[PDB]
């Protein structure tokens, strides 16, 4: 039972668009996470790939076997292969086919400590459900969620402190005279994906050898409702101003004990240390899930009670989020 | 689901300076998670192999762990007398899997065998104390053999059947040598009409015979 | 450089009754890296998990499948758990283990010697100590060896001593003995020259409180 809420906002007047969705769970055994994918009965089929298997590293601290040692409180590193099913791993162009397909993408973010998760689900579906607005439920393990669709007061813009806001920037802007967004990021391969050489041009960081690193964008929705926007993309400062927020503080803005650091081997196989994490103890507190830098294959990470390293001063043994929540500063005007 | 831990031999016998093989399969799989521990009777267990191939700090390097997946062995190599002990094998997941495979193993005895020797055999009439209570019990021991004996009784020629219990030592850490404790609980009623008790320890082809004559 | 756990409790309890153990650490502190986990193991059965306690800052406990609801595992200070143990069968006497582990369901990297909770609805009993001499009419000889027997008691655990402890060359006390009555009899055995002085044997009971001094001399018959 005590179904939780999970705020859905519609403009009166629709301008490519899609809206999202979030809302953070109460903390569940780490056990029952297996297998859990999200179960929709809304009119809008979910997303097929979405609860297909991506295969995750599982990385987790526990104190040292060895006796004599573990007189020392001395704590060590297992890294093993797991499957993860409903995350929010999108891939490329998903966000656009679901939405000419009015299909929805749920997918969950896992906040976990060494034993007990916390899942924040997301919904993304596109605006034409905001017209109907017919109510959803969804179950996701033991927890249940309310599809709650709520017509705010301004025609295309985003209610902020009881006013609209419509961020244009554009000579549109020009003559009529903080916004919370949402990151994903996907995996694609190619050349004009270098997502670590706009790293080294934006921010003091020695990043040599940038090839061999990870490939790929992230993509947010601002404000609720709002365009695709990829990241980086140097002609959208907006873009731009979501990168240097995602870069600037990794884990997110806005209890737990830090035990001692750790490092560990992200593919499970390698011959030596390849991630940087800080385990700690308490209740579970930022992401669990990351992906590794030094590897042009997308390296999922799942480290249940540590802390990825997101400083990126030495592009050794680094990581980055998969998801980013955050407010970003851009400009515009309140209507009227 | 239900993980269910498979260890086998029961009980081994191998002699000094040999080898001894325990398998211990896992009915679910474990990446390389398993233990080894070593338990003397009354003695903490001690751990020896932990991730299935890492010898624990203090452990001789006589004890090898091997094995991945569903399937693991535990050969211990220059056997010793100290060796005789209970072994056993545990499967601990971690992360995901905690409690999903957290099973013990069923437990295997290790019997290191020795040069033979020959029980000397005791015998030990009840006290006065004891016949006074009504209920009498005669306790005969036989130290420092190996292998296995089988002890008889015989009243008057006749052999017992009934009220007869028997209480083996581990084996020592130094020789590998049993020692073991025969009590025969009979009445004093039944005490007082028999009066030749026999205590019979028989080692295969070897038997020693120790007797006595009640009222002597 | 020892480090230990000790686990204290474990008396003779009636069925469907209720018995709290407690498990100690010696020289060794807690830290927060750690877990502590009560294991037991039936005479003639394999270990069981019973459960666990993260016994930290933060509390999460975890308990098996057939002991939930009926064990409460607790952390009560920096060196000190308990386990309670509710409306206990037959089933339940065994040895119960203090575990030390860096993880829930772990590698266990250190033990204790054991407890033992005996379920039975019995009585507790005294030892009766009587002593084992040979006979008289055996020629003496250069060495003798004499003996103290153990008849019925309960519970299960008793300590035999000789002088004290003084002397231990020679000594060889056996494993107890389960008889029809539920009771159990233990004997231990002492070899010495004739030219020594009597030797006293302490057997104690802590149970029932019982320390009987029976000492035996060569002369003995
Ligand atoms: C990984 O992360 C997870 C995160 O979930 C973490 O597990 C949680 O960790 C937190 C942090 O320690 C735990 O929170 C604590 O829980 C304690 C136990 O809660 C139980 O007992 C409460 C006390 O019971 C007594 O008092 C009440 C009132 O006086 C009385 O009614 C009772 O009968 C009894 O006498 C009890 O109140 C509580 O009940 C709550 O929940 C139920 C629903 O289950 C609800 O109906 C109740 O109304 C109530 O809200 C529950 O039964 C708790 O004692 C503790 O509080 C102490 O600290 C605060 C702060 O100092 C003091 O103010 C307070 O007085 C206490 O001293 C605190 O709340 C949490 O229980 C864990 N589990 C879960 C599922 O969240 C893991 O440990 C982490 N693992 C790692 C890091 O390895
Ligand atoms: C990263 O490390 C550098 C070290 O110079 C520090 O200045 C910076 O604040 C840290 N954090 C981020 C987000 O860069």
């Amino acid at each position: 039972r005590n179904v939780y809420d999970m705020k859905i906002e519609c403009p009166h007047t629709v301008s490519e668009n899609s809206v999202i969705g979030y809302v953070e769970l109460p903390p569940m055994p780490l056990a029952d996470t297996a297998q859990m994918v999200p179960e929709s009965s809304c009119s809008m089929d979910n997303h097929q790939s979405i609860n297909t298997i991506t295969k995750y590293t599982q990385v987790i601290w526990r104190g040292k076997a060895d006796p004599g040692q573990s007189s020392q409180n001395s704590f060590e590193t297992v890294s093993t292969e797991v499957d993860l099913k409903g995350t929010c791993v999108l891939k490329h162009k998903m966000v656009e086919e679901s939405y000419r397909s009015r299909k929805s993408i749920t997918c969950y973010d896992l906040s976990c400590n060494s034993t007990f998760c916390k899942p924040t689900l997301y919904m993304i579906v596109p605006i034409h459900a905001c017209n109907m607005m017919k109510s959803c439920l969804i179950a996701l393990g033991p927890y249940r969620v309310q599809v709650v669709y709520e017509r705010t007061y301004c025609m295309t813009g985003v209610l902020i402190e009881g006013k609209c806001f419509v961020p244009d920037q554009s000579v549109v802007s020009i003559i009529k005279h903080s916004v919370h967004v949402v990151c994903f990021f996907v995996a694609v391969k190619g050349n004009t994906y270098k997502l670590f050489e706009q790293v080294k041009k934006s921010f003091e960081s020695t990043c040599n050898d940038t090839e061999n690193k990870v490939q790929g964008y992230y993509i947010c929705i601002v404000g609720g409702n709002s365009a695709p926007i990829y990241v980086p993309t140097l002609d959208d400062f907006r873009s731009m101003e979501a990168f240097t927020g995602i870069f600037k503080s990794p884990h997110g803005e806005d209890s737990y004990s830090i035990v001692g650091p750790a490092n560990a081997k992200v593919p499970h196989s390698a011959s030596s240390d390849t991630l940087s994490l800080i385990a700690y103890s308490g209740i579970p507190s930022y992401s669990s899930l990351s992906i590794l830098t030094s590897s042009t294959d997308a390296k999922h990470v799942f480290s249940p009670g540590l802390f990825p390293k997101l400083n990126h001063t030495n592009c050794d043994k680094s990581a980055i989020p998969l998801t980013w929540t955050g407010m970003i500063d851009l400009p515009g005007y309140y209507e009227g | 689901t239900g993980q269910v831990l498979t260890q086998t031999p029961a009980s081994v016998s191998e002699p000094v300076e040999g080898t001894v093989t325990i398998k211990c399969q896992a009915s679910q799989s474990i990446n390389n998670w398993l233990s080894w521990y070593q338990q003397r009777p009354g003695q903490p267990p001690k751990l020896l192999i932990y991730d299935a191939s890492t010898v624990a700090s203090g452990v001789s390097s006589r004890f090898k762990g091997s094995g991945s997946g569903t399937e693991f062995t535990l050969t211990i190599s220059d056997l010793e007398c100290a060796d005789a002990a209970t072994y056993a094998c545990q499967s601990y997941g971690y992360g995901i899997s905690i409690t999903d495979n957290s099973a013990f193993g069923g437990g295997t005895e290790v019997v290191v065998r020795g040069d033979p020797v020959a029980p000397s055999v005791l015998i030990f009439p009840p006290a006065a104390d004891q016949v006074a209570t009504g209920t009498v019990t005669i306790v005969c021991v036989a130290n420092k053999y190996f292998p296995d004996v089988t002890v008889t009784w015989e009243v008057d020629g006749t052999t017992q059947t009934t009220g007869i219990e028997n209480s083996k030592t581990p084996q020592n850490s130094a020789d590998c040598t049993y020692n073991l404790s025969s009590t025969l609980t009979l009445t004093s009623t039944q005490y007082n009409s028999h009066k030749e008790y026999t205590c019979k320890v028989t080692q295969g082809t070897t038997s020693v015979v120790q007797s006595f004559n009640r009222g002597d | 450089t020892g480090q230990s756990l000790v686990e204290s409790g474990g008396d003779l309890v009636k069925p469907e009754g209720s018995l709290t153990l407690t498990c100690t650490a010696s020289g060794f502190s807690f830290s927060s890296t750690h877990w502590i986990c009560w294991v037991r193991q039936a005479p003639g059965k394999g270990l069981e998990w019973i459960a666990c306690i993260y016994v930290g800052n933060t509390y999460d406990s975890y308990y098996a499948n057939w002991a939930k609801g009926r064990f409460t595992i607790s952390k009560t200070s920096s060196t000190t758990v308990t386990l309670q143990m509710t409306t206990l069968t037959a089933a339940d006497t065994a040895t119960y283990f203090c575990a030390r582990s860096g993880s829930v369901f772990g590698v266990v990297s250190l033990w204790g010697p054991g407890t033992l909770v005996t379920v039975s609805s019995g009585q507790p009993k005294a030892p009766s100590v009587f002593p084992l001499a040979p006979c008289c009419g055996d020629t003496p000889s250069s060495t003798v060896t004499l003996g103290c027997l153990v008849k019925g008691y309960l519970p299960e655990p008793v300590t035999v001593t000789w002088n004290s402890g003084t002397l231990t060359n020679g000594v060889r006390t056996f494993p107890s003995v389960r008889q029809s009555s539920g009771l159990y009899s233990l004997s231990s055995v002492v070899s010495v020259t004739s030219s020594s002085q009597p030797v006293t044997c302490n057997v104690a009971h802590p149970a029932t409180n019982t320390k009987v001094d029976k000492t035996v001399a060569p002369s003995t018959c």
